């Protein structure tokens, strides 16, 4: 009962630091958006062509 | 400065406000500019096309249209730590006892959700109290819910200053009180009886209770809002600092009276007598967060009001959902002169049980139901006919039963000032054997003036000792 | 199973007859009712570790 | 850790045209969505932040939704997308010892439920062809309900009564009783259990998940749970969801139960989330349908025939009534859908009859008679003899004296009112029932006092379990009580009362 | 977002990198794990970690019944 307390403990915590560290990383880029851009333009032009 | 808003239209409580862009979500807080005192408007609904409908908590006097009204940004939060005891405050969290602010390092929100299906404890034990109507008929338990049901004048807050009197001054722990829409004098000389009986320490941090109140003169903004403050500084006391709090409520029928007087006003067609169409919603996400839990200890004890002397009415007759025990207490039983006039049939519990209350307490406990219950049901005959129509064996299930209604009223430590007698504590062991002694037929020739109004069962015999 | 039978032993058993000594019976059956199924569950062996 | 890692790469990214209507307003639950041209009625859709509901009412501006869930989270302006189902929740017998909440999703933390087959929540109750008499019994262990008014399996039997008399209890020593059948080796005398349970703060249902976890219930049921603090239209939601997981059960072969806990506490969650969108009232601000809500409920409970597989569906509806009036609104119209009741009252529970059942007012359509054929030897001489006492036995002032006449018939009653009382989370067998009252009726009692025969009773219980094991096993063999039967036990209640009291 | 696939594993791997149980604990990590650990053995009793059952117990005196008979 003392080794499953500490895990649940750890396991939230584990869940946070990723979590609260993925907003600034995904916030500083600024070259890749333009990549990420010209995707979702392939995306929309592959997504119009299956319905049509 | 998120958001400016002008006020469009007033009715009573119901601010109608309307935004140019940056829409407040629902239960944000908005200020008004322009006022002497602190104006906070709640955002209640989404009307359509940049327009929010709220509802202020101080009064809305003196408006007109086209103030602005500023955004907060977060709900009503409060400064809740360990500097809140001693202190009194109201809806807002303002001080409003005139010795300064309340300087903690953490605010909290008035407004959160309620515990999980796997975070809550089961174990229950028994809270001994020194009433003898309430340790052996039904027993209050230690980490529970508690309710005392009553109309007007029959002795739900009398009741309730001796749980007060008997459980926390034997308490380790913290303590929280709560006033939500009963008297302000009431409030008053809850004040000077915890500073003259060292509760209340003005001089340092030994300090043991904490107070919030919003009591029966303001707007009906406040008093459905004021429940859920003293529920948030004994959440504190229970998550963050791990302690084992009490929690005192009265009046928590308000919450629900001062709900449906704004709920005509937000456009919604009423449901039964009269009453809001989400009754039974709101309360239990009021009552669902008062819990024992797995990181602490909340004993509540809430004192009920019943509308007209009516127990089927939707206001209290759906809290009898999320009780644990239950003291229905009765005017035609006061009348007589029983007090504590609690109920003994419409009283329960859920530890009164032969494997937790102990086999011996648990046949006294039935057994005395029993003989009680039967001379209830010959009061058609006895009134129309008479005494002396009746059997042998059933002219002593009607004499043994008056000795036992006599024998479930004490004299209390907070009514000594009414009455000038010395208030009586009985332990749990001296009530058992002081009730087998009339169910087996030991007092059978000391008469029925003896058995009232006595402590433990030796006073009965020394009270037929003195009238001779 | 360590465990022992006995003979019916209970219409005459309180009927010894002592020197107005009912109660050295009807207190030594009592003692045989509850004594009889409680250490039943005792005698036979311990679960498993 | 491996788990976290493992659980992201499993993620599926799928992206797809959304069919998306604006929202115009939200309070107090109900979202007036502009947009949403080909919405079914009934149909689920999904709110942008997680948040889960569904469309109500069609209208020709507007379209109203009912939120499962909370509606602080929406704001005038979100996005409401489109799933393209009616509301359904998955089924299976992989949802078996577990606790979930009123769409499916388990909240005890054992992890996913891993189930295949979904199944909706509005399905149609079955007709005339398809069904067949009551052929089985279902015990229950009481001893008042399986002597004098027995439940068949597949027949809709209404507990009633006050609050605080017994009604959950009744219910619970019937989830308990079915262990000795389900640990057995036929497939055909197990009994499935369901639990469902609306309006209850969670410090009861996560305490009687400990009194079923004891006695090892747990195993062979599930709880549905939908408690005070939940929306209103998961209050709504939770018994046709729970109806419609007894329904594997049925449409398979075996044998179900189900127990709405309560179904007054259905009524008012349907009469608030039918306020706010604007239908006009009826009695007591109850809508238009309140017994079709109840109805299209209580008649899935059927009884299949041997063609399709032969299951059944018991159900079990709690009712609690105000002041103990039973003509009431939403009392008379589940009274009239049921085929018996079990009137619970609140002065048999304090004089001391506990279980507090009213034996002269609950009624029962026997269930074409499938008590058993033992207990009808003497259950049946059982029902005449306290039906004999009822008539005669309600004065309380005596004045004449009739011991040859009278006081002979209402001393069989005693013994037998006496013997009918029960404990708690304790249930019988039906053999080891039969043999108790085998000592009742034929008049191996009246000797005793009143005041000893329930002491008489344990004495007599554990003396036939632990020597007299090989006659209660040809009772429950061979049905009957034979007549080289009829010997043996005349000899045992009589050896054992020439040294009872001794 | 296979790109956000990617984003969120490599700052899972950097969480791999432990020393001493939390990275931010702080005041909050240690306080919080030593109240819950009390709250496992508070109502629970007070248990050391290997000791055995050392207890002795004492079977009912086995009294004589005075007679005399005939
Ligand atoms: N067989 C029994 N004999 C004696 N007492 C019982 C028995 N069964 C239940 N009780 C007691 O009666 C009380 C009420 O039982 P129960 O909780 O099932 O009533 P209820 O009407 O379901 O309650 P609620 O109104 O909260 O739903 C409990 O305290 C329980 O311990
Ligand atoms: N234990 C008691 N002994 C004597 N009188 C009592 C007792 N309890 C209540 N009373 C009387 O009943 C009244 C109850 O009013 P109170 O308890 O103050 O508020 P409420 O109207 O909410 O019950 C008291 O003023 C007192 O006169
Ligand atoms: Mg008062
Ligand atoms: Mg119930």
């Amino acid at each position: 009962s003392v080794q499953n307390m500490m895990r649940q403990k750890e396991q939230e915590h584990m869940i946070r630091w990723v979590e609260k560290h993925v907003v600034q990383s995904i916030s500083a880029q600024q070259e890749k958006e333009t990549i990420a851009k010209c995707i979702a333009d392939l995306k929309l032009l592959a997504k119009k062509a299956q319905a049509q | 400065g998120a958001a400016t808003g002008r006020i469009v239209a007033v009715i009573g409580a119901v601010v109608d406000v309307q935004f140019d862009e940056g829409l407040p979500p629902i239960l944000n807080a908005l200020e008004v500019q322009g006022r002497e005192t602190r104006l906070v408007l709640e955002v209640a609904q989404h009307l359509g096309e940049s327009t929010v409908r709220t509802i202020a908590m101080d009064g809305t006097e003196g408006l007109v249209r086209g103030q602005k009204v500023l955004d907060s940004g977060a709900p009503i939060k409060i400064p809740v730590g360990p500097e809140t005891l001693g202190r009194i405050m109201n809806v807002i969290g303002e001080p409003i006892d005139e010795r300064g602010p309340i300087k903690t390092k953490q605010f909290a929100a008035i407004h959160a959700e309620a515990p999980e299906f796997m975070e809550m404890s089961v174990e229950q034990e028994i809270l001994v109290t020194g009433i003898k109507v309430v340790d052996l008929l039904a027993p209050y338990a230690k980490g529970g819910k508690i309710g005392l049901f009553g109309g007007a004048g029959v002795g739900k807050t009398v009741l309730i200053m001796e749980l007060i009197n008997n459980v926390a001054k034997a308490h380790g722990g913290y303590s929280v009180f709560a006033g939500v829409g009963e008297r302000t004098r009431e409030g008053n000389d809850l004040y000077h009886e915890m500073i003259e009986s060292g509760v209340i320490n003005l001089k340092d941090a030994t300090s043991k209770v904490a107070l919030v109140y919003g009591q029966m003169n303001e707007p009906p903004g406040a008093r459905a809002r004021v429940a859920l403050t003293g529920l948030t500084v004994a959440e504190y006391f229970r998550d963050q600092e791990g302690q084992d709090v009490l929690l005192f409520i009265d009046n928590i029928f308000r919450f629900t009276q001062a709900g449906s007087e704004v709920s005509a006003l937000l456009g919604r067609i009423p449901s039964a007598v009269g009453y809001q169409p989400t009754l039974a919603t709101d309360m239990g996400t009021m009552q669902e967060r008062i819990t024992t839990t797995k990181k602490g200890s909340i004993t509540s004890v809430q004192a009920i009001y019943v509308p007209a002397d009516d127990l089927t009415d939707p206001a209290p007759a759906t809290t009898f959902a999320h009780l644990d025990a239950t003291t229905v207490l009765s005017r035609a039983i006061a009348e007589l002169g029983i007090y504590p006039a609690v109920d003994p049939l419409d009283s329960t519990s859920r530890i009164m049980d032969p494997n937790i209350v102990g086999s011996e307490h648990y046949d006294v406990a039935r057994g005395v139901q029993k003989i009680l219950q039967d001379y209830k049901s010959l009061q058609d005959i006895i009134a129309i006919l008479g005494m002396d129509e009746l059997s042998e064996e059933d002219k002593l299930t009607v004499s043994r039963a008056r000795k036992i209604q006599r024998f479930l009223s004490q004299p209390f430590q907070v009514a000594e000032v009414f009455t000038g007698h010395l208030g009586k504590l009985v332990p749990l062991k001296e009530t058992i054997k002081g009730f087998q002694q009339i169910l087996a037929g030991e007092y059978d020739h000391l008469p029925e003036q003896a058995f009232y109004m006595v402590g433990p069962i030796e006073e009965a015999v020394a009270k037929a000792d003195k009238l001779a | 199973r360590k465990l022992a039978l006995k003979a019916i032993d209970w219409v005459a058993f309180g009927e010894i007859i002592p020197r107005n000594q009912k109660a050295i019976a009807n207190s030594l059956k009592s003692w045989n009712e509850t004594l009889s199924t409680r250490l039943a569950a005792l005698p036979e062996k311990p679960p498993a570790i | 850790s491996s788990i976290l890692e493992e659980r992201i790469l499993g993620a599926d990214t799928s992206v797809d045209l959304e069919e998306t209507g604006r929202v115009l307003s939200i309070g107090d639950g109900i979202a007036r969505v502009h947009g949403l041209r080909n919405v079914q009625a009934e149909e689920m859709v999904e709110f942008s932040s997680g948040l889960k509901g569904m469309s109500l009412n069609l209208e020709p501006d507007n379209v109203g939704v009912v939120v499962f869930g909370n509606d602080k989270l929406i704001k005038e302006g979100d996005i409401v997308k489109r799933t393209g189902a009616i509301v359904d929740v998955p089924v299976g017998e992989e949802l078996l010892g577990r606790v979930v909440d009123a769409l499916g999703n388990a909240i005890d933390g054992k992890g996913p439920i891993g189930s295949k087959t979904r199944r909706r929540v509005g399905l149609k109750a079955p007709g005339i062809i398809p069904r067949i008499s009551v052929r089985e019994p279902m015990q229950t262990g009481i001893k008042a309900v399986d002597s004098l008014v027995p439940i068949g399996r597949g027949q809709r039997e209404l507990i009633i009564g006050d609050r605080q008399t017994g009604k959950t209890s009744i219910a619970i020593d019937t989830i308990i009783n079915q262990k000795r059948f389900n640990d057995g080796t036929d497939e055909k005398k197990k009994l499935y259990c369901i639990y469902v349970a609306i309006g209850q703060k969670r410090s009861t249902v996560a305490q009687l998940v400990k009194r079923l976890t004891d006695a090892d219930a747990m195993k062979y049921t599930i709880v549905v749970s939908a408690t005070a603090s939940d929306a209103a239209p998961l209050q709504y939601l939770a018994p046709y969801s729970g109806c419609s997981m007894g329904e594997y059960f049925r449409d398979n072969g075996k044998h179900a139960l189900i127990i709405y806990d309560d179904l007054s506490k259905q009524a008012v969650a349907y009469r608030q989330m039918s306020l706010l969108l604007r239908r006009p009232p009826g009695r007591e601000a109850y809508p238009g349908d309140v017994f079709y809500l109840h109805s299209r409920l209580l008649e899935r409970a059927a009884k299949m025939n041997d063609a399709f597989g032969g299951g059944s569906l018991t159900a079990l509806p709690v009712i609690e009534t105000q002041a103990g009036d039973v003509s009431a609104y939403i009392p008379t119209n589940v009274i009239s859908i049921t085929d018996g009741q079990i009137f619970l009252e609140t002065e048999l529970f304090y004089k001391g009859i506990r279980p507090a059942i009213n034996v002269g007012l609950s009624v029962s359509r026997v269930g074409s008679a499938a008590q058993t054929r033992a207990m009808k030897q003497v259950a049946g001489t059982m029902k005449l003899e306290l039906a004999q006492y009822r008539e005669v036995a309600a004065f309380a002032q005596f004045g004449s004296d009739l011991d040859a006449a009278t006081q002979q018939l209402l001393s069989r009653g005693v013994r037998l009112t006496e013997l009918l009382k029960q404990g708690q989370y304790a249930p019988m067998a039906i053999e080891e029932q039969v043999a108790v009252i085998y000592a009742g009726v034929r008049g191996y009692l009246d000797k005793l006092e009143p005041s000893k025969i329930t002491k008489f009773e344990n004495a007599f219980l554990s003396h036939v379990i632990s020597q007299h094991q090989a006659l209660l096993g040809k009772i429950r063999a061979d049905g009957k009580i034979s007549e080289e039967t009829d010997a043996k036990l005349k000899e045992i209640v009589t050896n054992f009362l020439a040294g009872f009291e001794a | 977002v296979q790109k956000l696939f990617v984003d969120k594993i490599r700052e899972y791997r950097t969480k791999r990198q432990t020393s001493g149980g939390p990275v931010d604990a702080g005041p909050e990590y240690q306080q919080d794990l030593d109240r819950e650990l009390f709250k496992l053995k508070q109502m629970y009793g007070k248990a050391d970690m290997n000791t055995f059952p050392n207890f002795t117990f004492e079977d009912p005196k086995f009294e004589a019944v005075e007679k005399p008979q005939s």
